[PDB]
């Protein structure tokens, strides 16, 4: 901490989740989701006597969201709702969760790469303009990844709720136009496996609903080592059948849908989305760098972001990218495929975004925070 | 006190100490600048890397020679190869230590001038002296008479020497050498859809150039052969991984020294132009200057260059007499050896440059003590 | 009888009969097939689209473009170009026609050598030739010497030519052209809110490239005034009647090509690269090259290329030379109208490799007959 003994705080400003922590601690303190909603009478649900205010938001928002109508302010990394993004940030900063409460303490912030220039300068602006922040940065999202992980040349896979995006950084230098984005992120996993289900007969449409199928996702869905061996499995015998109980009850069953769902980020053709599979969008990112970084690129592949937590992710992703480099490299010589030295950084610590190197590392008293002006 | 040796090659810089047998040191003539901005904080970023740190990085450094055709051309960049020379190759204070330049023959005096000026003005080194490449490589081969024949990177140059004297007149230079065999080979790779360009590049097709290409006995022969048999076909592996396949390629490259035209310059080949300075000596010692041609440098070192050089020359001298190319094992180093021993010698002491008549003299000085 | 004039660029494929003074068809080199599975069976068959119908559906199409910098890389949708070439787009069948393709300099023999075989073994023509796609230029101007240079979609290459004998050895090619342009625009519009990706997409990012972009006259000024003002912020409509609008954009894109840093290629940009072609020239040649400088391809088609280009060169070359741009109002179709005069020309008649030539030799002929 600062030698005037100000606190620093990180806000990953997440599209899904705001992950918020205090400069060198190795967990957040506070994971909650970005809903913020109004109170809406609905027939279906008694009223209790659980006091409903005005503006839910953040987890309260969550766990009561059976009386409320949802909304997120951000959406693709990009602020589409500016009031009721201030008013989670003024949530999270109040007396409730990371009270700091003041301008005295430093902020971090975090931008995905290629970022519409005026959702950075918004923010920069309202962290100045409103809450008077005695000290702001906004980080490059990719190398806070590296950071975190100990390294300085790998290739950043970033997949968060609202973009996944692909950033090479080859010993500390910032590498821009290798960057790529794919417009498959867990938001869209989430509305693709509710028609999964919709199919299997279960009618999910309400606000309120979009979390309870994020929840299916993230507890029964995995990502297929083999899909074929996947698809077998699932025609030969009944073991991917799994229940679930929704909020009112009902025992759903789920089967299939467990793997078909996650594999969109392997297949963007199953959703609208024309373009590849993240494996052949990182291989292809690292085909284009300059002939002999991709040595290094191929040996620390480094995974971020909470969709990339589903089982057997790494490994699937592992096997495409061999797959791949037998195909266009060595041109199926099969047996020279032992000397391929590849690996995949895939700590099972992943809300990668911690900010012991961005802060502490960085500045314990320094000119390098934005500050006031 | 001991004497700094360095060959200031454009390529390679080789530098070591007066009386040993090799150098104590070979690196890249190369200094790299960034070409992205550095984001990262504990990177250590510089604003240059140079000689083995740069060519250990090259993915992010655009790559720049100092030298070229045997001129400096930055001296910006100069000064830095030498700073790396003395305090990170050699680990040495300058100012203790006097030492022995190398330099082309027919290269501008202003070149000379400023090098010397830098020595003295910057590196306040006692004392120094500039030889010609050539001249040394007649030491390091251990007689006194031959026409040396020496090729860096840059620059092919021919001095014809006997009873220790130089001839002057009937020196011979061309600028075809290493260099443009790297780009050569870079042109006709395209051939076979091999689209190697940009300076970090380029390093690597010179390390193709360095272990795959070798010289034709006979060229036409070799291309009927290679445009019918897969035996001369062989295959490199890139830093990536991917293999490729080369093949009349690897002759058609070193080819160019005699038949200059490949690179679209009409000046006569290596053999024409050692035999044209031969021809241009006084008759009585051409006799035995067909004897000791005495090769040197690292474009030298293609494997059969000493074979196609004897048949050319046989080809163009009277037959009564004999042809005998002398092609040391250390060829690559030779210059640097004959340093090694000059620097060394006696009688050389009292003929270095001195600081004493640099400051009263002026850089002028270099046209009165150096050949 | 009559020669067929086809200049299989990437990009806009262009065809017609020799002798004619535009082109009887252009159509883009695409080959869309479908990204939904067939199911209205009826009218919906077609299993691949070609041409303007796959520019046409683009909605329902995985456009892809079987050229890659300027290297043919899909040649079974290759074929289908030149089927709906001759059968349906020039409506002349083949086997009585020789036809002249056109193709870029430093491309792999490969290329050209599959090339003349699916010539003629699949549409059998009588004979045909693959001229250098600059020297057409040169033809098309009426021009006996100059300095080609042309910007596809695909290649940017500068061929100088004196007295019509060219200089292979000051050839120079840069794999920058029309296509990394519109990529490039695909990302900085993202600055500013926009999106474009799907290869359809692309389709209108590459028109609007041709509308509204411009090179600067002095990018620096253009920067500081785009800042200052909405002046710069013309407006576009998308097929979906969303309407976008753009600033400091339209500059940005055509500066790639003065500038090769934007898309991060480490080569000069075509200014620099066209002085560094003229400086490998024999010198008493470099004068003339100076005045017929000759643009060709239609990415230089831009607003103020010709004068920039001008500037450029003319700060870069001794302040004693006249540098002019022959920038010809129809440059776009140089190519093929240079190609339409060659194949009219009584001495080329013999130069075509007839069957029984490529009967007896194989496909290498090409490498003996053509240039
Ligand atoms: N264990 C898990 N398995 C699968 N998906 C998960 C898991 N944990 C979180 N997710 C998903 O990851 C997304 C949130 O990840 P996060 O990194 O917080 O995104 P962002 O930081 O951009 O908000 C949500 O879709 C959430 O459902
Ligand atoms: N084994 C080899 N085979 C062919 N060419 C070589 C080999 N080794 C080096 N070369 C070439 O010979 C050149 C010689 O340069 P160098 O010897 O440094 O010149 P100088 O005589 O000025 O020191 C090298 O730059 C390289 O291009
Ligand atoms: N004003 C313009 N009119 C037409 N095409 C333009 C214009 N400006 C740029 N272009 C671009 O020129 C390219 C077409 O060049 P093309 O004729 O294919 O060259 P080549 O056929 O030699 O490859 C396309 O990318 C097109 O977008
Ligand atoms: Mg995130
Ligand atoms: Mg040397
Ligand atoms: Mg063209």
């Amino acid at each position: 901490m600062d030698s005037q003994g100000r606190k620093v705080v990180v806000c990953d400003n997440g599209t899904g989740f705001v992950k918020c922590g205090y400069a060198g601690s190795n967990f957040p303190e506070h994971i909650f989701p970005a809903l913020v909603g109004r109170p809406i009478i609905r027939s279906t649900t008694k009223v209790g006597n659980i006091e409903i205010k005005d503006l839910m938001v953040g987890d309260e928002a969550s766990e009561l969201r059976s009386m409320l109508e949802v909304n997120y302010p951000m959406e693709n990394g990009i602020v589409r709702n500016w009031d009721d993004m201030k008013h989670l940030w003024d949530y999270t900063f109040g007396p409730e969760k990371l009270n700091i409460d003041t301008r005295n303490c430093k902020i971090l912030l975090t931008e995905p790469p290629m970022n519409p220039t005026k959702n950075r300068e918004k923010i920069v602006e309202v962290m100045f303009e409103t809450y008077q922040f005695s000290g702001v940065y906004v980080a490059i999202q990719a190398v806070l990844t590296l950071y975190a992980q100990g390294l300085l040349t790998g290739v950043v896979v970033d997949s968060g709720d609202g973009v996944t995006h692909i950033c090479p950084v080859y010993e500390g230098f910032s590498l821009p136009h290798l960057t790529r984005r794919l417009d498959i992120a867990g938001r869209d996993i989430t509305r693709y496996l509710i028609k999964l289900l919709l199919l299997r007969g279960y009618a999910f449409n309400h606000s309120a609903d979009f979390e309870t199928v994020r929840m299916i996702k993230e507890k029964l869905c995995y990502v297929g080592y083999n899909i074929e061996q996947e698809q077998k499995l699932a025609l030969e015998t009944t073991v991917l059948v799994e229940s679930y109980t929704l909020p009112d009850g009902r025992i759903i069953k789920v089967g299939g849908e467990r793997f078909e769902a996650p594999e969109a980020l392997f297949q963007p053709h199953l959703i609208n989305v024309e373009g590849v599979g993240v494996a052949e969008l990182l291989f292809n990112t690292i085909q284009a760098a300059d002939i002999d970084t991709r040595s290094e690129f191929y040996k620390h592949i480094v995974l971020s972001g909470g969709s990339t937590m589903y089982p057997g992710l790494p490994s699937r992703l592992e096997r495409e990218l061999k797959q791949l480099y037998l195909e266009r490299v060595l041109k199926g010589d099969v047996e020279k495929l032992s000397k391929f030295k590849i690996r995949i950084e895939d700590p099972p610590r992943r809300k990668h975004m911690v900010f012991l190197g961005g802060a502490v590392l960085a500045d314990i008293m320094k000119d390098k925070d934005n500050f006031w002006m | 006190t001991t004497a700094l040796v360095c060959d200031n090659g454009s390529g390679l810089v080789k530098a070591g100490f007066a009386g040993d047998d090799a150098p104590r040191a070979v690196f890249p003539s190369i200094v790299g600048r960034p070409r992205h901005q550095g984001v990262m904080v504990g990177m250590g970023q510089k604003d240059s890397y140079v000689g083995d740190e740069a060519q250990s990085k090259r993915g992010i450094l655009t790559l720049k020679y100092p030298i070229e055709h045997g001129i400096i051309t930055n001296w910006d960049d100069m000064e830095k190869i030498w700073h790396h020379t003395f305090y990170n190759e050699l680990r040495v204070a300058p100012e203790e230590h006097p030492t022995l330049l190398t330099e082309a023959p027919l290269n501008p005096k202003a070149n000379r001038e400023k090098m010397t000026q830098i020595m003295f003005e910057t590196f306040n080194v006692p004392a120094m002296y500039v030889a010609i490449q050539a001249v040394l490589s007649l030491y390091a081969s251990g007689r006194t008479t031959g026409i040396v024949l020496d090729s860096g990177d840059g620059v092919t140059h021919n001095v014809p020497i006997y009873e220790g004297y130089a001839l002057p007149h009937a020196i011979m230079r061309l600028d075809l050498a290493g260099r443009d065999l790297t780009d050569y080979l870079m042109k006709i790779l395209t051939e076979r859809g091999y689209s190697f360009v940009t300076t970090a590049e380029r390093e690597i097709v010179r390390d193709i150039k360095e272990k795959l290409c070798y010289v034709a006995l006979d060229f036409e022969n070799e291309m009927a052969t290679a445009a019918s048999s897969s035996s001369l076909e062989k295959s490199y592996e890139l830093p990536d991984g991917q293999v490729i396949t080369i093949g009349n390629e690897r002759f058609r490259c070193p080819e160019t020294l005699f038949q200059p035209s490949f690179i679209g310059m009409e000046s006569a080949g290596i053999h024409e132009t050692t035999y044209n300075s031969i021809m241009k000596c006084d008759i009585d010692i051409r006799k035995d200057l067909y004897a000791n041609n005495v090769m040197s440098g690292g474009t030298t070192m293609y494997p059969g260059i000493a074979d196609r050089m004897q048949k050319e020359i046989t080809a163009l001298a009277p037959s009564t007499m004999k042809i005998k190319i002398i092609a040391p094992p250390e060829r690559k180093y030779s210059v640097w050896i004959g340093g090694s021993i000059l620097a060394s010698l006696s009688t050389f002491q009292q003929m270095w440059i001195t600081k004493q008549e640099y400051d009263e003299a002026g850089p002028s000085i270099v046209h009165r003590k150096c050949f």
